[PDB]
This record gives C-alpha cells, structure tokens and sequence, in this order.
C-alpha cells in the first residue's frame, strides 16, 4: 500500500451550511509516504477558480486572483490528479473539508465520478490526533508545537508535508 | 500532458514561488491591504529579484482585469 498526505486550499468556505458550495479549490498540495518513507512522488497544482478569493482566505493562504488566470481549471487536471491518489490512504488534517471539496469539484465534472473515499480509503489526521491526545488542541499548529516542529503564509503543499512530518511522529 | 508542478525543474518550482510573491503584492495593492513592495523584492532570491521585478509589473497588469477593493464584489 502507499500514503498521500494532501491538503488544499480553497477560495474560502461557507460558515452555515454545506462548506464547499460555491467556493473552488485554488491549490492542491500531497506527499507520498511508503513504509513510513517520503518518496519524493509528490503532487503539486494550482488551479484557475470560476471566481474570486475571498479575502479571508487570501489572508491564510495568500494566493491571488492575478496569479491564478493563467493556471489550469480543475476539469484539466482531473484525471491526472485522480490517477495520482486512486487506490492509496489519504491522510488528511479534517478530512471532512478536503474531501468535501474534492468530490464537490468531481462533480462539477458531470462524469458520475463516484465518491473519493470508494476508490482510497480516507485517514482523517485530525481524528487519529484526538484520540491520541484527548482533550488536547489538535490543530495543525498545535501539533507542530506538541512535537517541537519548527515552520518559521499556509500552503497546500507546505501543509501536506508539515501533516506528513506530523503523521509519521503521531503513528511512530 | 502533465501539470504536476513538482515534477518540474527545480528552477520552474523557485520562479512559481517568486510569482507567488509578487502577484501577492500586486493583489494587496488592489485590495488596499498595506503591503511595502520594496520589503518583498528583498526576500526574494537576490538572483531572481529582477525576475521579481518584471513578475510585480506582469501581475500589477493583470490587476485591471479584476475589480478594486473599493468595487462592489468586496462590498
Ligand atoms: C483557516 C481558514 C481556512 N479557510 C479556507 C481557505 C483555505 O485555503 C482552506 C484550507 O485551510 P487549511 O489548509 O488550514 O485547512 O480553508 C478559510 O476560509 N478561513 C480560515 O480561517
Ligand atoms: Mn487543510
Ligand atoms: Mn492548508
């Protein structure tokens, strides 16, 4: 078997309601891990949104609306982004908010695509850290903090191989 | 054929993240978001900040094609 440890990041999200509607994934950032090893296969895109980022979101992840004209929309990296991750364990910080916006964006596809978490199986990092530290703050941050990770901007990629690093000491 | 931008030339990866920063600037100058240009160009790669440079004045371009601050889409 093989690990992707993935992130993205997003245009915003809704704060009522279902979080990826109307919004569109800008980034998608994963790193393969094979018996507790970075192999170095990574997967790295920014994608061209329909719309404009919110500026929120600008504020965490600090891609611009001028930086993504010129990139490909999610229809043109679709497939290539499917054969990447098909068939491994997705590892993911709050898995509900990744995959919600990775089969919303598949289903914008109109290609009965089915749902992500029937063609890998879904590891949610941040359910794995909750019962590993209960009653903890089990974020990101925390857990870097926890571990003693220094990361001296968010990134889709970058964040991907903080988990990674993350995962690897929450699973050693 | 392929997007993957980390299967890519180590110096594509680094003229990506050079982009990033510089259509980072133009971004906050349409949104009015404080940002001191100068500051920026300095954290880039010394032999990259004329490619920073040419980047900032490319995306500062492609700012007219979206609405300011000011407009009604950030009401
Ligand atoms: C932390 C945070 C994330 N987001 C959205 C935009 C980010 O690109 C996306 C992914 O965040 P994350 O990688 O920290 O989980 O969620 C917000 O809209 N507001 C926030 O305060
Ligand atoms: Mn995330
Ligand atoms: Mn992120």
């Amino acid at each position: 078997t093989r690990q992707i440890v993935l992130d993205t990041e997003t245009t915003g999200m809704n704060q009522i309601g279902a979080h990826y509607e109307g919004h569109k994934i800008i980034e998608i950032g994963a790193v393969e891990v094979v018996n507790r090893r970075l192999t170095g296969n990574n997967f790295h895109v920014y994608l061209k949104p329909d719309r404009l980022v919110d500026p929120e979101a600008f504020g965490v992840h600090g891609i611009a609306d001028e930086f993504l004209l010129d990139k490909p929309t999610f229809a043109e990296v679709a497939d290539e982004f499917m054969d990447y991750i098909r068939g491994a364990e997705l590892v993911i910080h709050n898995a509900a908010f990744d995959i919600g916006f990775m089969d919303y964006e598949f289903s914008l596809l109109k290609r009965d695509i089915p749902k992500t978490n029937t063609f890998c199986k879904v590891t949610d990092s941040l359910a794995v850290a909750r019962k590993m530290f209960p009653g903890k703050r089990n974020s990101l941050d925390a857990l870097c903090a926890r571990y003693e990770i220094d990361n001296s901007l968010h990134g889709a990629l970058l964040d991907a191989q903080i988990l990674a690093e993350v995962y690897l000491a929450m699973t050693g | 054929y392929d997007w993957n931008i980390a299967a890519k030339s180590q110096e594509e990866r680094d003229k990506v993240n050079v982009d990033l920063a510089a259509s980072g600037v133009a971004y906050k100058e349409r949104l009015n978001i404080p940002v001191i240009a100068e500051q920026v160009a300095r954290e880039q790669p010394e032999n990259l900040r004329t490619y920073f440079m040419e980047r900032l004045r490319h995306y500062r371009q492609l700012s007219l094609q979206l609405p300011k601050g000011s407009d009604p889409a950030y009401q």
